[PDB]
């Protein structure tokens, strides 16, 4: 793979039928969540992450803009995912801080379900990285 | 690379049930978080969203189709399909399949389209045309024609004075009436210098019904 | 359900703008307006997405916008390859979409010409055979983008009407045809019959009587 930058999409379990502010945004912005995502253990290999250079903390926050844009009470989980030809590498190291080496990586299709401030995103982002197949 | 190929019938009888199939080929189908949509263009008019279905199996039809409609998927053979019921001549259109995206910067747009496939609704079995003339007079240039009305199916061929007269000639696209029958015009502009003098004949030709009509066109 | 103008023209080099009027729940309720370029017999190309976003491989010179409920697409610096038909769509409500009628962008390659309207009455032969059709012939005009309407006496009609889409002549100019079918009683009950064609804000109108 190459470590690269691409246009992501969002997915949620939002209800089409109802008025809670960003249920309303998500129904017009995101797709439904697949109840069984893929999680593939990296055998053996290690890669270098950098929460500070992650252009998922660059597209997130632009969707948070359009969220409030039309917004004006409970948040639900939103997932961020990659298109064909790309995939998300996830760091499973427990004393990982955000940067440097990470021996236990795995690949995921979408991120975890995120409660909704760049720093609040990075509080959960840290372990995610995009590469191109 | 990912293109969309629509297959299906050209003709269907009224009250029946059109069903078209679209084959993805690049390229994902099931694989992606896109939406797989059906859109028809009434040539001119003219453009209308039918519905789509998501990789998760979620269907979203147009509200104005009171249960005349279902859409479904073959995760397997990377293809999907629409089944439109109880069709009338109204449903005559070009049908495009298209990929709807919910990526950011492309949200609720249709990035990939299909080249389109023409679908015609009509009861009619093969019928030969009625060739009616369109006369000039002084009611310099004059202009006269042949109305080739009520035939099926297409095509029809016109030519004036056995192909000798080519200059000033124009034949129109055929036009499907609510009946289910076609109709077209052929017309030529001329030196009215020669209306009592030069004879003018259109040579209609309808191979489907093995009919050939040659109509005299003259003044008053 | 959205509203565009039929034609829109400019000469090579110039800049052209195209409206697309909606309602507060169509456009102006969502930032999901799209624009599609459709060359004939070919698959439509998406060119603007989410109001003003050029996809990859779409030139710098196409641009979107919306004021209130009227989205708008601009083409800066025309070239021959831009001559096509352009549609706009907007998301609307829980999963639904609306389109405009389409706009013919003609990149002017020759003098504009107003349409010549010849309106043939039903022939003897056809009348004697029970039926009657009025043939509007529209000829020698440019750009190739018109609109026809019919009138009985001076009342508008759309029952029993079919129309050609503008087609090129041997002299690189455009032609089109509209038909009005009716029973001969309808023909000689009404005082007169009018075919009127709108070509770029002008409106020519021929009339025949029994």
């Amino acid at each position: 793979w190459k470590d690269a930058d691409t246009t992501l999409f969002c997915a949620s379990d939002a209800k089409a039928h109802e008025t809670e502010c960003h249920n309303v945004w998500a129904t017009h912005a995101c797709v439904p969540t697949d109840p069984n995502p893929q999680e593939i253990h990296l055998e053996n290999v290690t890669e270098n992450f950098n929460m500070w250079k992650n252009n998922m903390v660059e597209q997130m926050q632009e969707d948070v803009i359009s969220l409030w844009d039309q917004c004006l009470f409970d948040p639900i989980p939103i997932h961020y995912c990659t298109p064909a030809g790309y995939v998300i590498l996830k760091c499973n190291d427990k004393n990982f801080n955000g940067t440097g080496p990470c021996k236990n990586v795995s690949s995921v299709q979408c991120t975890h379900g995120i409660k909704p401030i760049k720093d609040n995103w990075r509080s959960e982002l840290y372990k995610y990285k995009v590469v191109q197949i | 690379q990912v293109q969309l190929q629509e297959s299906g019938p050209g003709l269907v009888k009224p009250s029946q049930t059109l069903s078209l199939s679209c084959t993805v080929s690049g390229g994902s189908s099931s694989s992606g978080a896109h939406y797989w949509s059906w859109i028809r263009q009434y040539p001119g008019k003219g453009l209308e969203w039918i519905g789509y279905i998501h990789y998760s199996g979620n269907t979203y039809y147009n509200p104005s189709l009171k249960s005349r409609i279902t859409i479904s998927q073959h995760t397997s053979e990377n293809q999907f399909s629409l089944k439109l019921n109880s069709v009338t001549v109204a449903d005559t259109a070009v049908y495009y399949c298209a990929r709807g995206t919910r990526l950011r910067t492309l949200r609720n747009a249709f990035d990939i389209w299909g080249q389109g496939t023409m679908v015609t609704v009509s009861s009619a079995s093969t019928k030969g045309p009625s060739v009616f003339p369109l006369a000039p007079s002084s009611k310099g240039t004059a202009a006269l024609g042949c109305l080739v009305k009520d035939y099926f199916p297409e095509p029809v061929t016109v030519s004036w004075n056995s192909g000798a007269l080519t200059s000033g000639v124009h034949t129109f696209p055929a036009v499907l009436q609510s009946s289910g029958l076609y109709s077209l015009s052929s017309v030529v502009t001329v030196p009215s210098s020669s209306l009592g003098t030069q004879t003018y004949i259109c040579n209609v030709n309808h191979k489907p019904s093995n009919t050939k009509v040659d109509k005299r066109v003259e003044p008053k | 359900v959205l509203t565009q103008p039929p034609s829109a023209s400019g000469s090579p080099g110039q800049s052209v703008t195209i409206s697309c009027t909606g309602t507060s729940s169509d456009v102006g309720g969502y930032n999901y307006v799209s624009w599609y370029q459709h060359h004939p017999g070919k698959a439509p190309k998406l060119i603007i997405s989410e109001v003003n976003n050029r996809p990859s491989g779409v030139p710098d010179r196409f641009s979107g916008s919306k004021s209130g409920n009227t989205a708008s697409l601009t083409v800066s610096g025309l070239q021959a390859e831009d001559e096509a038909e352009y549609y706009c769509s907007s998301y609307t409500d829980i999963h639904n979409f609306v389109f405009g009628g389409g706009t013919k962008l003609t990149v002017l390659g020759q003098p504009k010409a107003a349409p010549s309207v010849t309106l043939f009455p039903p022939s003897s032969e056809e009348l004697q055979a029970n039926k009657a059709t009025l043939v509007c012939l529209i000829s020698d005009f440019y750009p190739g983008a018109v609109t026809v309407a019919w009138k009985a006496d001076s009342s508008p009609v759309k029952a029993g009407v079919e129309t050609t889409t503008p087609s090129k002549q041997s002299n690189n100019k455009y032609a089109a045809s509209s038909y009005l079918s009716l029973t001969p009683e309808q023909w000689k009950s009404h005082r007169s019959y009018s075919c009127q064609v709108t070509h770029e804000g002008s409106t020519v109108e021929k009339t025949v009587a029994p």
